RNA sequence: CCCCGAAAGCUAUUUAGGUAGCGCCUCGGACGAAUACCAUAGGGGGUAGAGCACUGUUUCGGCACCGAUGCAAACUCCGAAUACCUAUGAGUACUAUCCGGGAGACAGACUGCGGGUGCUAACGUCCGUAGUCAAGAGGAAAACAAUCCAGACCGCCAGCUAAGGCCCCAAAAUCAUAGUUAAGUGGGAAACGAUGUGGGAAGGCAUAGACAGCUAUAGUCGAGUCGGCCUGCGCGGAAGAUGUAACGGG
């Protein structure tokens, strides 16, 4: 209800350390949702988005509905991974609530 | 005037403007917080 | 049996000695110098070696 | 002044010398250890130094097993 | 032999006129240098004079661009010791634009006996009256 | 001046600094606090020389924790030496500084202050810097 | 006149600018794929990175211990890519090994990568590894052994290209499209300062009238404007002696 990220699909060949950091310049996150009854979903998401939901403090706390394409899933903010100097988002880790 | 290569406002009476490619402090009551340069 | 062309683009005098005697299990002998060699994972592993300067017709 | 170091000794070649997967005689040695990183299985002796040698013709395979996890060096005929 | 070279007796050169007025002093100059040389011939030979006679009018409304009219400088050395003088464009163009334009014209032409040829036949003069008018110069725009 | 109490070996050799700092670049003892953004290495002398400018400026109302210590000898021939004839001696101790690194943290001063106070150290400082603050993820 | 073609390393020496054995060159005989490149399959590791389980070291707390946090060539619970060894195989290369006749050489240099020493100085010095010079011309970098492109059997007033370039000196576009700069920046130089101008995201306020000023919180004024963050290109900081001399010149 609060926050609806939308999020692309992430294949293998945007998979890997070169896809990562050409994703990065095109100003794209990305992201993997791992929880029961299902396998990993890697995804893709916009770092304007990503940065804006971060400030608020009830983002980690409040249930997420990420979009991709018809389906919905929600899940919770479960790990971040930022840039040891510039402190810009990187990974993120989402678990299935 | 001094001329030095750090110039900032001091006072609410000084005012920074650009003169011919110079960087110059100055301020209405004060005489003595003219600056130059930087 | 398919083959692929494969022509030399650069020269090869100040190159590595693999990157050579690759040139040279290939068949290739100057600039300009097109051969014909079979499609084989063995053959492949040479090209990719040297693939900065050759060009592969399939 | 000067320095009060400036010593070394000098080498010992150590090492395998036989890797996994070759042919062996009976006599090779395969080990050069100083003290027993390596232990022997079947066919294969230790001398006094510690060197595993092969008392067997055959092919030398390498393991880990036991509790304690060490490694032995064996040969099969 | 099938190649041949150009006769400095069979030369001809024509005559023409130009004005400088409002015109951009470098962009003028490589056209200039271009027809003193003679490229524009079929028959151009390097070690030939095949080029045709320039002359200038109006040379002191000659133009440049930026703050070149006041910080571009002009050097020369009197082989004194600590002889050396300086000058800027505006004061020179005012005073002598007949050296702005050789100057220009002697630094885009060859260096030598044939340079130094060449460059006789530029012909500039800083009113809208040249002496010339026997030879029949022709109006050329560039 | 922070000194190791003791050391296994006097003398150590030079090294190279590459990398970045995964380590150490999460506030954890404090509020606010000061990152170095590239690598280069920081003296004891350094390290009090802002120490005792934070301290002055916030008047001992607040709590600061210093996260660098040098551990690292560095060692100079005298002078008037030629080439060779053995290593120099100590002269004085730093530590490495890696891009990301926190230098020192503030907690129970208000933010202002604060970055007022990292303001002043910053101009002792031979690298440049940032200022961050606690956050939950 | 024709063919091939090195080395400046290891070991020892009253040895250090000498010499000897080995390594590198050449010729003959014997012997021939037993060789090399690549693919697949098998095999050991303790380096890069990382971590605190041993050794040592560091800070903050609660009771030598416990919680949190950081470091290491001579620390390791961990651990690559490469490199190295063995077997099988396609293709392409007279390869690999042995016996003998003749040598030279044992003062190297620069550059890139991993390091010690030095000041993370030296066209400095000492190792490993690859390229060039040495013993190699041609084109480019103004001039410039060691950089880039490229390996000169002889002749041609024929053509296509590499590095690098197309206004003139001087061969080739004053070519085409969309932007930035105003500093001749381009065409030397930092911490730091402040305004220039382009782009991006966010936030405060507003004709129930904000913002700069002027008049007694008001309003005779009539719509934008106040303050910040991330980025492209520019500005100051910038002093030396022979003569412009920090785009080769115009
Ligand atoms: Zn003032």
């Amino acid at each position: 209800a609060n926050f609806v990220l939308n999020a692309q699909a992430r294949a293998e060949d945007k998979q890997g350390k070169g896809a990562s950091r050409r994703l990065r310049r095109e100003s794209l996150v990305p992201a993997i949702i791992y929880g029961g009854n299902a396998e990993p979903v890697a995804v893709t998401l916009e770092l304007r988005e990503l940065v804006k939901a971060l400030e608020s403090n009830v983002f980690f706390e409040e249930v997420v509905e990420i979009k991709v394409g018809d389906k919905v899933e929600n899940v919770k903010i479960q790990a971040l991974q930022r840039h040891p100097a510039k402190n810009t988002p990187m990974h993120a880790d989402f678990k299935r609530a | 005037m001094k001329v030095q290569a750090s110039v900032k406002k001091i006072c609410g009476s000084c005012k920074v403007i650009r003169r011919n490619g110079v960087i110059r402090v100055i301020c209405s009551a004060e005489p003595r917080h003219k600056q130059r340069q930087g | 049996m398919k083959t692929i062309k494969v022509t030399q683009t650069k020269s090869s005098s100040h190159r590595l000695k693999n990157h050579k005697l690759c040139l040279q299990g290939l068949g290739l002998r100057r600039i300009g110098h097109t051969v014909e060699v079979q499609d084989t994972p063995s053959n492949r592993g040479m090209i990719n070696k040297v693939y900065y300067m050759v060009s592969v017709e399939e | 002044g000067s320095t009060k170091n400036g010593r070394d000794s000098n080498p010992k070649m150590l090492g395998v010398k036989v890797y996994g997967g070759q042919t062996v005689t009976a006599g090779n040695i395969i080990v050069r250890q100083r003290g027993t990183e390596f232990h022997a299985g079947a066919n294969v002796g230790m001398g006094r130094d510690h060197t595993l040698f092969a008392t067997a013709d055959g092919v030398v395979k390498f393991e880990v097993k036991g509790q304690f996890g060490r490694r032995y060096v064996k040969v099969e005929t | 032999m099938k190649t041949l070279s150009a006769k400095p007796a069979e030369v001809q050169h024509d005559w023409f006129v130009v004005d400088a007025t409002g015109k951009t002093l470098g962009r003028l100059a490589t056209e200039i240098a271009r027809r003193l040389r003679g490229k524009h011939k079929t028959s151009y030979t390097p070690h030939v004079d095949t080029g045709d006679y320039i002359i200038v009018i109006n040379a002191e409304q000659v133009q440049v661009t930026g703050n070149k009219a006041l910080d571009k400088k002009y050097y020369r050395h009197t082989e004194f010791p600590g002889g050396l003088k300086e000058t800027n464009f505006e004061k020179l163009v005012a005073h002598k634009p007949e050296e702005i334009f050789e100057r220009a014209v002697k630094g885009m032409l060859p260096k030598g006996p044939l340079g130094y040829a060449m460059i006789k036949k530029m012909k500039v003069y800083a009113g809208s009256e040249h002496p010339h008018a026997a030879q029949q110069p022709q109006v050329l725009d560039i | 001046m922070l000194q190791p109490k003791r050391t296994k070996f006097r003398k150590v050799h030079k090294g190279r600094n590459t990398g970045l700092a995964h380590r150490g670049s999460t506030v954890s003892f404090g509020s606010i606090a000061i990152k170095a953004t590239e690598r280069g290495r920081m003296t004891a002398r350094q390290i009090e020389a802002a120490r005792r400018t934070i301290s002055r400026r916030i008047k001992r109302g607040g709590k600061i924790f210093i996260r660098v210590f040098p551990d690292k000898p560095i060692t100079e021939k005298p002078l008037e030496v030629r080439m060779g004839n053995g290593k120099g001696n100590v002269e004085y101790w730093v530590c490495e500084i890696k891009p990301g690194k926190i230098l020192y943290e503030i907690e129970g001063v208000n933010e202002d202050l604060a970055r007022e106070a990292f303001a002043l150290a910053a101009a002792k400082l031979p690298f440049k810097t940032t200022i961050v603050t606690r956050t939950v993820m």
